[PDB]
């Protein structure tokens, strides 16, 4: 209950450190590249097309997804993808090669995997944006229901930070846990709603009714009914949302445990 | 007269393995044995305010761990250290980036050491100002020479108010005109009565700037006391060293070795 | 034309100096891993456990393929392609990384990419190898046309070798091209035969017909044919051979020449 | 009287930006005018058999781009080098890897290098010999000590046979026990009589070591001939910049740098 506290504290007084040390990283591993930090923008739009040339016109012909055109379908669920996968695989091992510049300095060492989230969660912002401009080209509006963004992209921003935080600590004390992330980011991508729904092609009662069990199952739906179906998401997903709240909640304080045993003792699993 | 830090024997043991099966067996079995190597043994000493101790000693001595175990960032495997103060380690490459470009190396550097933000506002240019950079403080850091990186990693670290310091193998940077102000600041370091720990090879150094000698031969503190006491004996014995043959020299780092490994 | 033989010079008298800079590569990136090198097989096959999972069970309910089983037909489809992206991916950034530690030592600067490629080509030798001894274990076993296997893994490896060969100098020249490599390979992974067969699901005469294009559909067809199906492949796909060996002749010549016009300013661009 | 080293007027030329809007017209445009920084400004000094000649100079010079040049590492803007013989570079770090133990760096450094596997297989019980490292040399890199890492990469690159040796900022290296070892193997390499170019600011070790003199001053090679001629005009402009004030320092390194910087 202690360790709550402290991770805690340490996240709410380092606000504006996690920004600026998010934006330094940004700046950092965009550095030789002529065209910047678009890249972050570019990367992730070249694989939407990939996907989009992949799921929607070699699966099902490019057919719409309840009423909504499968392009705009797909482009808001995978708009958060490439933030998870991105922080849950840099932060993972952000303790890993970060621990060694701020061990002389009194630093709080609980921030460094969550500005290391953050340094995606911008680009995550400006994709979001476009996407949003891009649904409006079609003549998807926002109505009253977007205003469900501001509970469900600091949800998905919670949950990795969550998880970042329990696996940094994890890839510090044991180095195997860092190549089980790349099975694990599949499983989670491939057992989505993501790029398919499995209700007009397959079994609903085993793979759809497995798939709620995924965090990214609400974060894609949540943001569908935020964004394309003008719906609030809550009235009929509440226990979903319970559940999720419960697992954010369960990553963090496991997290935050093993955080405070180990900290100190850092410099000997590196 | 008042103690500012105080080591009481303190520990520091590595296990050592030469394979991954060794490595396995260790993690996995709660009673297993192994090669274990004392980087320190039994360190205690206490030091005041004002005190300038210089650690010295040959190569693998346990000087660096006995200092990371001051400045915080290494935990004794026994013993505890207690501080009264604040402890801040002059190490100029810590924060420094080569992507980033000095003016922004210096705000990320000084936001990694806990500043805020209107202090690196304040005492950004005096830092430009110290470092004699010029155009290129605006330049990448990875296309500077080793002397302008080293000048501004030291002109960055310099600027930290702290009640125990703690140097690392350089009072000074740089070419013969930039080591005088490097060493005016480390004297004015001094002058302020801090607690300073310095760890250096370099004895001309040491004898102009210490005041007490902390000798460390093996993993264990040979000596403590006045500098005009303690650091006679270490040249004595640096003398002695080159006088002896090499079958002696190995002997003598045989019996070293000897005593700071041991199955446990 | 100079540049095709000093480039084949110094890859042929440096064959040894290539072998043990691919083992040290191997020993460094696993070196903190409680399992050690064997997480080079390890995380293969995880991965392959959840492409069987998705786009077996899923798609085609591990449905059979040509008289054999789903498992072992994609088993011996995917062998390769962990390979192919891990040297393409590690071997565009490696004259950016490893330029530096060899610049004052008189090196072959072209072995490089090679040797970081070969550092895959194990891991890939012994995947490989389990994936032979598992098709024995169902009543597929090694027939005259597996010798074939003595042509086609070193064409995959002389593939990602010459493909890494011109991507590691255009990284240097320009960052961004490591950027594009991500999408490129994504378009490689999903347009090929590795996962499914467009014959029974869809169109057969743009999808399908635009796969042999891909490098990875021969490679992929070829060692089934080698294993699984009993056939000399090189009777009914001459044309595909002869076009993939003239992609890999054209990606050397392209490749040698412009790392003998920029070696000399790589500091330059670094 | 044979020439090893032929420097023809060498010229380091760098392209200056502040955005990457800049660095991209530079590139996209044929007849972009930028600003440009002379590392090296029309260097011309040839150097014969058995000269060991000193590079000195303020931080900043361009020594090291001149040493690099040399090297074969980096390519002159303009003009022409022109080597008699093999060159090698002490450089003790550039092959080390902390996740490589001790014996497992010294095959690879060495492979790097350019020795073959009889070689190395050869002279690898001598190089664990020198090192003194004991039981630490079936040890990770990372778990040493600086001392001890230097230790191993010197006793690595001391091993090279070249024609012509360049040799930064170090001519020995470890504790006092073992400086005395490494100045007898760099005085063994003199004593062969190889063209060895050394790089440093400690004026005690170049005066004892080195038979003439380059000092660089500004991209620019202001004077070069024996050691008892140049080294005290160098000496004498050291102790003359401590006796300016501030403000007559910063206008040195202001007109300095003003004649490196140039739009074109
Ligand atoms: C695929 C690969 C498979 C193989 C993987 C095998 C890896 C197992 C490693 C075990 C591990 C990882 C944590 C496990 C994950 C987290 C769990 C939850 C995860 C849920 C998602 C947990 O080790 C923890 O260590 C704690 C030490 O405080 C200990 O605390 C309590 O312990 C006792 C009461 O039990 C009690 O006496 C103690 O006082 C308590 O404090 C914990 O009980 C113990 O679990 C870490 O091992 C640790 O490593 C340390 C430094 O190397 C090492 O200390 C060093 O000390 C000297 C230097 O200073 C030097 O001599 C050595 O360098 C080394 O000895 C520890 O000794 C070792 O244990
Ligand atoms: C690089 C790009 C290349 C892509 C590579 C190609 C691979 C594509 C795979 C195709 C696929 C994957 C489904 C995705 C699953 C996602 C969940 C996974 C989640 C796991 C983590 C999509 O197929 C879909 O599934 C159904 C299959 O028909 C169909 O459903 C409909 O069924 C109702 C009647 O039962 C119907 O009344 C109602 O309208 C729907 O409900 C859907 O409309 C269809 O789109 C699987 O279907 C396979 O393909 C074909 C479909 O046609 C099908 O072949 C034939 O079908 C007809 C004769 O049978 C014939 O007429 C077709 O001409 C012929 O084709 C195969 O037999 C089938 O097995
Ligand atoms: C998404 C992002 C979009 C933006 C991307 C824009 C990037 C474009 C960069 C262009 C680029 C990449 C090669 C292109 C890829 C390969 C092509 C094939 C690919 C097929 C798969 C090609 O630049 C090449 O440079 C050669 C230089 O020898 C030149 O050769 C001939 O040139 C003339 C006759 O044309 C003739 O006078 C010359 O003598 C010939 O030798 C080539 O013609 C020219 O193409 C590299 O640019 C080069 O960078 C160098 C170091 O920074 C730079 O030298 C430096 O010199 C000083 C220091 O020493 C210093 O002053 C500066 O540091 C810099 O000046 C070069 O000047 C510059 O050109
Ligand atoms: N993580 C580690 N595991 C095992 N041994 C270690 C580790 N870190 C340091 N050592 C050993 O601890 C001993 C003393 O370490 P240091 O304090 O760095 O040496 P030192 O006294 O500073 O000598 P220098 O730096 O060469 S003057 C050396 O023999 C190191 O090899
Ligand atoms: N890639 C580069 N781009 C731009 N400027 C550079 C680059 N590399 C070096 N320089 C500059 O070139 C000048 C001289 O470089 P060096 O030769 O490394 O300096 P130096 O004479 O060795 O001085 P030291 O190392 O501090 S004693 C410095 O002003 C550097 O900032
Ligand atoms: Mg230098
Ligand atoms: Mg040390």
């Amino acid at each position: 209950m202690s360790a709550i506290g402290t991770v805690f504290k340490e996240h709410v007084k380092n606000f504006y450190l996690i920004q600026r040390l998010a934006q330094f990283q940004v700046k950092i591993i965009n550095h030789s590249n002529y065209l910047g930090v678009a890249w972050e923008l570019i990367n992730p739009v070249m694989q939407i097309m990939v996907y989009w040339m992949v799921f929607g016109l070699g699966i099902r012909s490019n057919a719409p997804i309840h009423g909504v055109p499968f392009v705009y379908w797909l482009l808001v669920g995978i708009s958060m993808w490439f933030f998870i996968n991105q922080g849950i695989l840099e932060g993972t091992k952000a303790i890993t090669q970060k621990f060694n510049q701020v061990s002389k300095m009194n630093f709080p060492l609980s921030i460094i995997p969550t500005y290391i989230v953050t340094s995606r969660f911008y680009g995550h912002l400006g994709l979001l944006l476009l996407v949003i401009i891009a649904c409006m080209f079609t003549g998807i509006y926002p109505s009253i229901h977007i205003i469900q963004l501001l509970i469900y992209v600091p949800f998905c921003f919670f949950l990795t930070a969550s998880v970042t935080l329990l696996t940094s600590t994890l890839g510090v004390l044991v180095r195997d846990t860092q190549m089980l992330m790349q099975a694990i980011l599949r499983i989670l991508f491939y057992f989505s709603p993501i790029l398919w729904l499995p209700k007009n092609h397959g079994i609903s009662g085993l793979i759809h009714e497995m798939m709620k069990y995924n965090p990214v199952y609400f974060i894609a739906e949540s943001y569908r009914a935020a964004i394309l179906y003008h719906e609030w998401y809550f009235m009929d997903h509440w226990k979903l949302m319970l559940y999720n709240f419960g697992i954010v909640a369960i990553f963090f304080a496991i997290g935050a445990y093993l955080h405070m045993k180990y900290r100190d003792q850092f410099a000997d699993f590196l | 007269m008042n103690v500012s830090v105080n080591i009481k024997n303190v520990t520091k043991e590595y296990r050592i393995y030469r394979t991954n099966k060794e490595r396995m067996k260790d993690a996995l079995i709660p009673k297993h044995k192994n090669k274990t190597f004392f980087a320190l043994d039994d360190i205690s000493l206490k030091a005041y305010e004002g005190d300038v101790i210089g650690l010295v000693g040959i190569n693998g001595s346990g000087k660096s761990t006995l200092s990371n175990i001051i400045g915080g960032s290494l935990s004794p495997t026994v013993g505890k250290v207690d501080r009264n103060g604040e402890v801040s380690v002059i190490a100029i490459s810590a924060g420094l980036s080569g992507q980033l470009t000095g003016i922004e190396n210096i705000e990320f550097k000084m936001l990694c050491m806990g500043f805020k933000r209107k202090e690196i506002k304040a005492m950004t240019p005096k830092i430009i100002e110290f470092s004699e950079l010029g155009e290129f403080i605006y330049q990448p850091v990875k296309k500077y020479s080793s002397g302008m990186r080293a000048k501004l990693g030291f002109s960055i670290n310099i600027t930290v108010n702290p009640d125990i310091l703690v140097i690392d193998e350089a009072l000074s940077v740089g070419d013969q005109t930039f080591a005088q102000k490097c060493l005016d600041k480390i004297y004015e370091f001094k002058e302020q009565n801090k607690t300073i720990f310095f760890v250096s090879h370099n004895l001309g150094q040491v004898r102009q700037f210490c005041t007490k000698i902390a000798w460390i031969e093996g993993g264990k503190l040979k000596d403590y006391g006045e500098l005009d006491d303690v650091l006679p004996k270490y040249e004595a014995f640096l003398n002695d060293f080159k006088k002896k043959s090499k079958a002696e020299q190995k002997e003598f780092r045989n019996k070293l070795d000897e005593s700071r490994f041991v199955i446990k």
